[PDB]
């Protein structure tokens, strides 16, 4: 109940201008690299179609 | 009479077109490749 402020981008801009809803921020860690952190797991939610 | 008819200068390459620019009627019909762009399409800028 509690995200990373930094998980969902501030505003919709360069490839996200003109996108509609909320998109997800790219440069916070991922889960695969050396490690996965269960701090930025709100992150990993995927799309569906 | 051969030393006249020099060729100082002559460069048969680098010689003015003999057409400097289109005509004016043609530029009066604006249906070309040029006028799309100037009075067609629009134009609202790049952003990316």
């Amino acid at each position: 109940a509690k995200k990373d402020p930094n998980t969902i981008m501030s505003a919709n801009s360069s490839y996200a201008n003109g996108a509609n809803g909320s998109v997800t921020n790219l440069e916070i860690p991922a889960a695969f690299g050396y490690t996965p952190d269960f701090r930025y797991y709100h992150a990993a939610a995927d799309y569906t179609r | 009479m051969l030393d006249r008819a020099s060729q100082t200068g002559i460069d048969l390459n680098a010689q003015p077109a003999f057409l400097s620019d289109r005509e004016a009627d043609v530029a009066a019909r604006t249906d070309g490749y040029i006028d799309q762009l100037v009075s067609s399409l629009s134009k609202p800028g790049v952003a990316i």
